[PDB]
């Protein structure tokens, strides 16, 4: 049996904004898990979440 | 001050003390209501608002 593709009609459309104070990060994502997002972007930046 | 006040008829000095009871409160018990809202996340690292 072969596989499949979503085809989920909005592509994927992200905007990152930092803040300029505290190393605060904005992080408007049009995702299912945002939890996931917050945790790979603390990570990345090396940040508290 | 009043060895001052008698060698100068131009120049004056003074001395003044006063007292300070200073009452706290509002007008009625709905005007104290105070909200807050505090968040953990997984990593040790806190949100309050």
């Amino acid at each position: 049996m072969g596989g499949q593709e979503h085809f989920y009609m909005e592509t994927q459309s992200m905007l990152v904004v930092p803040k300029g104070e505290d190393q605060e990060m904005d992080v408007y994502v049009s995702t299912q898990f945002p939890k996931y997002i917050q945790d790979i972007v603390a990570s990345t930046l090396k940040l508290p979440a | 001050v009043e060895k001052f006040n008698a060698e100068n008829y131009w120049k004056k000095k003074g001395l003044a003390m006063v007292p300070l009871k200073f009452p706290v409160g509002l007008g009625s018990r709905a005007a104290g209501q105070a909200a807050a809202l505090v968040h953990i996340y997984l990593d040790g690292s806190v949100l309050v608002t």
